[PDB]
């Protein structure tokens, strides 16, 4: 709602966010149980102007444009985890919520 | 005008998409949400507005109905009871045969197949059945579906996983189980464990030794060596980190009190004597 | 502490924390009416391997590298608001605190 | 090795500042929470000890107490009751003169200045004196400091600011004041609106009239003319927003459901309505 989504035959230019499975086994990751694959998604887009801005601070410093200040850039405005089973350094099976796993939301900060 | 992503509840405008549009331009799409403004104005009044003034006024929805409302795959536009369009999770339960409950990949048990899909569509968009039944404890009785087979976590929960079974076969990968067995590498510790149901754990690298203390095992990178006099074998354990709060008290396998499972550790590092939580709460 | 702070005197590449100070007067902003001035600060620096990073999501996506994905940006990972007074449109004295105004700590996300 | 930029609370490692790195390097600076770890592992391995395992192992910090640790202004090393190096707020309170409470720019009250700019440093880097003594309702006997002035806020709230004084003349939008009196731009109105104390408000947008009802206003961008009879004069509000609660008595004397319920009452029949006071009428 606060975010707009995207795929690959979409000609939308401003930040967005697009689908991206990741696939653990194509990594070789035998410590990963499950989930062998997930979507995880990604940001892509341009951020000009005051578009798809939620923070204040952004704007601000466009205005000031100090010395080594990009523009604002495409990133994750919101993250959701996911419940994985996997190895740890024990070899243990461990069950566990993994933050910062999947983007739910992209913007301009 | 001014394309807006959405209209708050309190009917305002929020975050900018698009500026210099006409209404039909940014309502041309699908998008429930999509909301529109008339007034060009400049950006330290679109920045009053949205920063110090709860968004944009005037702020005209696109979609006011589910006419042209584009909910994608799985859902559908459906008027609520104040008469506003929203998009709902609609999955097609049509073509599934078990009408029971299912095993959640989550370890939720669901009342039903298209009840799991709804949590999938609303909430989870990883969710999938593992199993059908109840989520249970312990791998008794857990048939799993296809070359999927049981295992249990840290808290005993089962689950349906499909252990990888191919390890490149191979120097100095062996490894020491806690079982006493030695493992060429840690993959087939890996599948060993997968295929025992159970984790079994790593007491050292290296080949399993017939000590007799934790005088004949060395440890290497950090590691010190525990004791278990129960089972009369040693394993190296890290032993590095530290206990922060409201913590839980707990009962090991000395039949001692500590404040914390984390407080166990520490005792057990300390004295070189492995220590296990044999039940939750102080010893009683 | 888990974000870099730097100052003109720094010649740090990794994505860090800068001063910055922002004076609204200076903007010409008369709606606000106080503070004058306050410490916004900026984030600035590279975003490279795995360095300054937060989230697994990340790296993950810097291995996939997929269509259109610009690798990290140095980014505020924690912001805060401030207190301020100013007139709102209908030129009424509010008092409000205002999110997402001064940036505490940079990452690379 | 590898350069962190703390130990977490767990003990282990976190946040990748640095590969490659002895200790000496790693730690060569006054930062507080560096820390480093001794073995150099592939990327992977790094991955999963950060993501999986809470963080990377043997995590060794290179202040194990205050020495050579640069705090920074404002701030002095303190070892604490577990015996680690802390950052401190310590800001010099020796030459402040009043040693009486403070009000803050957040509008509540310390105890004195030295409190203020501890309160500062921990959690509000912008928080200042805005005048001396306790934060104060209303401007009465409210003296603010130098050239400062008294205004209050929405809910009566006193503080001490600086009116915008030099407007810069419009080539020229004028308004039209809830006062009645015309205004050349926001900003004099504004200004106006600083040096009385409290809020004026827009009645509407262009020169005031002398209206005799709302027939005579013309209303801009969505607005519509409420009239108020108290005054004899027009307003133009948007009674665009939406409203979801406060028994209220509004100045036409009736009793509503809500401050909402009275100002949506409003919009409906043209005239302008205020809280007299909470709770009904009878």
């Amino acid at each position: 709602n606060l975010g707009l989504d995207c795929d690959e035959h979409s000609s939308e230019s401003r930040c967005c966010r697009y689908p991206l499975t990741v696939d653990f086994e194509a990594f070789g990751w035998d410590w990963i149980i499950a989930p062998k694959r997930y979507k995880a998604n990604y940001c892509s887009g341009q951020c000009e102007y005051m578009f798809m801005q939620k923070y204040p601070h952004t704007h601000l410093v466009q205005q000031a444009n100090p010395r080594g200040s990009a523009g604002p850039c495409c990133t994750p405005t919101k993250m959701s985890p996911i419940n994985m089973l996997y190895f740890n350094d024990k070899q243990q099976i461990i069950y566990g919520k993994i933050p910062g796993m999947v983007v739910d939301r992209c913007g301009c900060s | 005008g001014n394309c807006w992503l959405r209209q708050a509840k309190n009917g305002r405008c929020q975050v900018l998409y698009k500026t210099e549009l006409s209404k039909e331009e940014c309502c041309s799409t699908g998008r429930l949400s999509t909301s529109w403004t008339e007034e060009d104005v400049n950006d330290n009044t679109l920045f009053k507005w949205m920063i110090f003034n709860g968004g944009a006024p005037n702020c005209i929805p696109c979609k006011e109905t589910c006419e042209n409302v584009d909910c994608g795959p799985g859902k559908k536009c459906r008027m609520n009871k104040k008469n506003k369009p929203r998009c709902v999770c609609a999955p097609d339960c049509s073509n599934i045969t078990w009408k029971g409950p299912v095993c959640g990949l989550d370890g939720k048990t669901y009342r039903n197949e298209c009840a799991l899909l709804k949590a999938r569509c609303k909430e989870q968009p990883e969710l999938e059945v593992q199993y059908q039944g109840r989520c249970k404890k312990t791998c008794r009785d857990v048939f799993c579906p296809g070359s999927s087979t049981c295992v249990v976590d840290q808290t005993n929960n089962a689950y349906c996983v499909t252990c990888n079974r191919i390890c490149p076969e191979p120097s100095e990968q062996y490894l020491c189980g806690n079982d006493g067995v030695t493992y060429s590498s840690a993959c087939h510790l890996r599948k060993a464990t997968c295929l025992l149901g159970r984790s079994i754990g790593l007491a050292y690298e290296g080949k399993c030794i017939k000590a007799k203390s934790c005088e004949d095992i060395q440890c290497t990178g950090g590691k010190k060596c525990l004791w278990d006099f129960k089972v009369g074998r040693g394993r190296c354990s890290l032993c590095d980190e530290l206990c922060p709060k409201s913590d839980e008290p707990v009962c090991a396998s000395d039949n001692a009190t500590y404040a914390s499972e984390c407080a166990m550790k520490e005792a057990a590092c300390s004295s070189g004597v492995l220590l296990e939580v044999k039940h939750s709460g102080s010893c009683n």
